[PDB]
């Protein structure tokens, strides 16, 4: 009671203080300029037409012009004028236009784009410094290749070694591999990018290779970064569709993603993170070792690493003295960190069927048995006996 | 339930004045783009705005016509095409004369095909097929020609002349390696033996392998010995293809090498543009077909080539058309395979030397216990020990500490099949 | 000076796909393989020499 109550004294007051700050700054801002600056914003508005196009720029040339490819069908040769410097652009920036006639009027985008927006994520993480236990030894690999040369560059530096480029976590589902690399990405205070590998594809051919770059370009100016693209197997080796409208799409996109990871140079101040449910989902060889150390394969906890994913769980519930820590391991066989999980919730199901407001022996007994009949074989015993 | 059921409530405001708060920070930003240097930018930029001066579309030749002989005018005239240079010349029964020609037929990035005129800036040396040229808004005739293609300043990043990479970089002393200097080294020295045997001298190689073995490593090795300018086209990283935008960038770089002497004009990974066309697959593109057709021809017109090579790295020789793979393009074939021994103890001592690690290490000692390997893996087995020795706190990784290294990646093909075996005692 | 003022620059970029020639008298009338009373022309109001691009 009074712990929770030292919460709110730290929170209540500093954040409610901040939202009536921000408030009243946004008169204040206005008032200590009332020349110079306004009227250069004045004329700004006069020159910018409402609406503005967007563009692309594809690349500058140096005589005060430029060309954009825009979403209006023909390219354009547009000037660079107005309230915008040369090497206030660089190429590959979203730049906006006039829509009369085309010229870059100045950039308020910079890299501002929807697939920019799925990316960047502002998200509290769901682990922090590995809550639930178990699997130990595999964040002490993580760690050495990911948050290590973060922390500390100087280390590798006396080693006279190359600082490692990224991760792969591969193998079982249920192991939380995509909640080790969030767990990760809080312990060094990272900026994070959730996006999903498969939210580059759509039938719609041609937007692809785009997006691909976008992903690059935006971790390096942000940098450090982790970079986590989840769930890259969809654009393996496989194909989307054995008719039409999809036999480019997957080719160009995957191959279009190793390039730019190779061609920042062998960082090792961006990283990267594949989850794939593994290697043969994917293309046989991928950008291939040296270049994307260090490989992880998780596999299902053992009686020590699932005693650890439990012991987390059963605390949090009622009672715990009625039915020992081991007898509830021991009853168990071998599995991945989701059915020690489900059982619990499972259990805490049974209390509500009695209607308890304790979870009993016989709630811990039924809750055990159900698990190991899904996810069930017997010719391991039957080969034998 | 009052300790708890109160302060629920009471964590939850909270919360939602945090979404709150940040819904008010976001509507206003930093003001605004408003810059002294670029204000004075604004004298010249109200005119040129309001001017009929901008844009020009971005068109680019892909048809040429020659404008007398086209068949513009149809009244007393036969065909498609005319005298090829006369048409409304030699007969006023068309009841016209005109003297215009190179007018030329533009495609625009909306793929619409126009016919256009010339300016005051152009003559029909001005302009070439492939080469941008911009047009007006409404009624279209060329003002500026723009340079061909998007090419420039992207393809000039891939090429590196002058390697810094010799044979001690490169690990091996391997049986390509030494075909590899036969094909560039001996007959730009010495095209005397060749002519007089009658044989017409190698110039022609194709570089081929598993991956990461280094078959880039020698290419770079010999460019550097043998003293010549390198030229590099990297067909898989440049994938810029799209109705012979890649047969420009063939072009170009060809035809630079072959301005000036002494040059290695190195084609590197052309699985993908200038490769296999993909026809006969499901995928449609003779779009890097274009770019094939074109490095054939830049090939066979090259020779005799007066002792400048043509090398060529593919990770797969089955994504090259055969016309390659007749003699005058490529003479030579060197697959590149896994290093021996003591190839394997220098791949090692290369990656060594830049460590900072206890000299008291043998090479050899740590390539036996090391199977037959790629040097990719060779190169992951000292970045992996690395990371083992500053763990353990040591500055140094002992022999030791590469031995744990070189069996972590070992025990993952024991997983893939089956564990335990005799060699635990014997 | 008509037809001239046509045949000066820009002008479209087309492809001719098939052609299609009727001649006058179709039924009794037109060059149009419809029914109405007269119109007996080559193309002006009777349609039927023509090119699909
Ligand atoms: N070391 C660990 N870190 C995080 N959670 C763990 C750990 N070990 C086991 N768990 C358990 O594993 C459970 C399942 O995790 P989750 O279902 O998200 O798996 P995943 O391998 O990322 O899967 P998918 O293939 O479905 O994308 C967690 O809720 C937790 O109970
Ligand atoms: N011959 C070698 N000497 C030293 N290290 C080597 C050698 N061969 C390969 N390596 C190591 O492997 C790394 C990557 O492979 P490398 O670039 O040499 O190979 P490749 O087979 O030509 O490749 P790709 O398929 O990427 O074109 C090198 O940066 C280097 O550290
Ligand atoms: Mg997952
Ligand atoms: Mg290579």
């Amino acid at each position: 009671t009074r712990c929770k109550l030292k919460l709110l004294r730290m929170e209540r007051i500093k954040d409610h203080l901040l939202l009536e700050e921000e408030f009243v700054s946004n008169s204040e801002i206005l008032k200590p300029f009332e020349k110079k600056q306004e009227e250069e914003k004045k004329q700004l508005e006069e020159i910018r037409g409402n609406p503005l196009s967007i563009g692309t720029l594809e690349e500058i040339i140096d005589d005060d012009h430029a060309i954009v490819t825009s979403p209006t069908m023909p390219d354009y040769y547009v000037s660079i004028l107005s309230f915008v410097d040369k090497e206030l652009l660089e190429p590959g920036c979203s730049v906006l236009l006039h829509h009369k006639t085309m010229s870059i009027v100045g950039v308020l985008q910079d890299d501002a784009d929807p697939m920019v927006s799925v990316m960047k994520m502002d998200k509290s993480p769901t682990e922090s410094y590995s809550d639930i236990g178990g699997l130990e030894s595999q964040i002490q690999e993580i760690k050495e290749s990911v948050e290590l040369p973060l922390t500390h560059p100087e280390l590798y530096e006396e080693m006279g070694i190359k600082p490692p480029k990224g991760v792969i976590l591969y193998g079982a589902p249920g192991t939380g591999k995509t909640l080790l690399a969030k767990a990760v990405a809080n312990q060094t205070s990272a900026t994070f990018l959730r996006i999903v590998g498969s939210e580059l594809i759509q039938k719609y051919l041609g937007d692809g290779p785009r997006l691909c770059r976008q992903i690059f370009k935006v971790a390096g100016e942000n940098a450090p970064s982790i970079v986590f693209i989840d769930e890259i197997d969809a654009i393996g080796t496989k194909r989307y569709d054995s008719n039409s409208g999809g036999e480019r799409e997957i080719q160009r996109t995957m191959l279009e993603l190793l390039n730019q990871l190779d061609g920042f140079d062998d960082r090792g101040d961006v990283k990267v993170i594949m989850a794939t449910n593994k290697i043969e989902t994917l293309d046989p060889a991928l950008i291939r070792p040296g270049r994307i150390d260090r490989k992880i394969l998780f596999e299902n906890p053992d009686l020590s690493t699932k005693k650890k994913i439990l012991g987390i769980h059963t605390s949090k519930m009622n009672l715990s003295e009625d039915v020992n820590l081991e007898t509830l391991v021991t009853t168990k066989d071998d599995l991945s960190g989701a059915d020690i999980q489900a059982m619990c919730t499972e259990a805490g199901l049974l209390a509500l069927r009695e209607r308890r407001m304790q979870v009993t022996a016989e709630d811990f007994k039924q809750a055990k048995e159900r698990v190991m009949k899904n996810k069930v074989e017997e010719n391991l015993e039957g080969l034998y006996l | 339930a009052a300790p708890y059921a109160a302060k629920l409530k009471q964590t939850e405001n909270d919360l939602k004045d945090i979404e709150a708060r940040i819904k008010e920070k976001a509507g206003v930003k930093e003001s605004d783009t408003g810059l002294a240097p670029s204000h004075l930018w604004d004298i010249m930029g109200d005119r040129q705005r309001l001017g009929e001066e901008h844009p020009l579309q971005v068109a680019r030749c892909t048809k040429i016509i020659k404008g007398n002989g086209e068949s513009d005018e149809t009244t007393t005239d036969n065909n498609n095409s005319g005298n090829s240079n006369s048409n409304s010349n030699q007969q006023s029964t068309d009841a016209d004369e005109d003297d215009e020609d190179a007018k030329y037929v533009i495609n625009l990035k909306q793929i619409a095909k126009f016919v256009v005129g010339l300016g005051e800036r152009v003559s029909p040396t001005d302009i070439e097929e492939g080469m941008r040229v911009g047009v007006d808004r409404s009624k279209y005739n060329i003002e500026l020609p723009l340079p061909p293609r998007i090419d420039p300043s992207v393809t000039m990043m891939t090429v590196e002349e002058k390697p810094d990479v010799t044979y001690s970089d490169v690990g091996g002393c391997k049986d390509q390696i030494e075909k590899l200097r036969e094909v560039v080294e001996l007959p730009l020295l010495s095209p005397e033996r060749f002519a007089t045997l009658g044989i017409d001298p190698p110039k022609g190689i194709l570089l081929y392998g598993p991956p990461g073995t280094g078959k880039t490593l020698c290419a770079r090795a010999v460019a550097n010995r043998t003293d010549a300018t390198f030229i590099r086209v990297i067909g898989s990283e440049l994938v810029q293809k799209y109705v012979g935008e890649g047969a420009r960038m063939v072009r170009e770089l060809f035809e630079m090498a072959r301005t000036k002497k002494a040059c290695i004009i190195f084609f590197d990974e052309i699985d993908a543009v200038g490769g296999a066309r993909f026809d006969d697959g499901a995928g449609g593109d003779n779009e890097v077909q274009r770019t094939m057709l074109e490095l054939i021809t830049q090939l066979d017109g090259f020779d005799p080539r007066g002792n400048i090579k043509v090398m060529f790295a593919t990770n797969r020789p089955n994504t090259l058309d055969p016309a390659l793979l007749r003699p005058g393009r490529i003479d030579r074939k060197v697959e590149f395979s896994l290093p021996d021994l003591e190839g394997r103890a220098n791949i090692f001592r290369i990656h060594s030397k830049s460590m900072s690690v206890e000299r008291g290490i043998r090479w050899e000692l740590i390539s036996r216990l090391c199977p037959n390997s790629t040097g990719a893996e060779l190169r992951s087995v000292c970045t992996e020990a690395g990371m083992f020795a500053i763990r353990a706190r040591r500055k140094v990784a002992t022999e030791k500490d590469f031995l744990k290294a070189v069996d972590k990646v070992i025990s993952g093909y024991k997983k893939f099949s089956s564990t335990s075996r005799y060699m635990q005692y014997n | 000076e008509k037809i001239k003022n046509n045949r000066q620059l820009p002008y479209l970029v087309a492809n001719v796909v098939e052609v299609m020639d009727m001649n006058e008298i179709e039924d009794k009338e037109n060059s149009e393989s419809t029914t109405q009373g007269g119109n007996v022309n080559l193309d002006n109001t009777a349609v039927g020499k023509a090119a699909v691009v």
